[PDB]
């Protein structure tokens, strides 16, 4: 949202984010994620 | 007067029962849960 907030255009964030493919969220140890992954691994779907 | 000695307590299962305490408030301690078993962590942990 930041980087929308650049005025930057859809290349230059997607470009942005395929930078920071490393930093993505791996906070599993922590309790407000916890309980979220559990709920997204209990879908019906893929 | 022969001076009185301490009151006496089953030491077995005083021992037994306080490994248990410990064993379970590390275990409990790693979830990280928003209710403590007394006021606070340091209610739960000192007295053990």
């Amino acid at each position: 949202k930041t980087r929308y907030a650049l005025k930057d255009t859809d290349e230059e964030v997607r470009e942005f984010l395929q930078n920071n493919l490393h930093l993505q969220g791996k906070v599993e140890g922590s309790p407000s994620l916890r309980w979220q992954m559990a709920l997204y691994r209990g879908l019906p779907g893929r | 007067a022969p001076a009185r000695l301490s009151p006496a307590i089953p030491l077995e299962a005083l021992r037994d029962k306080a490994l248990r305490m410990l064993g379970e408030a590390v275990r409990d301690g790693g979830q990280h849960a928003r209710d403590p078993v007394g006021g606070s962590v340091e209610f739960q942990f000192v007295p053990v």
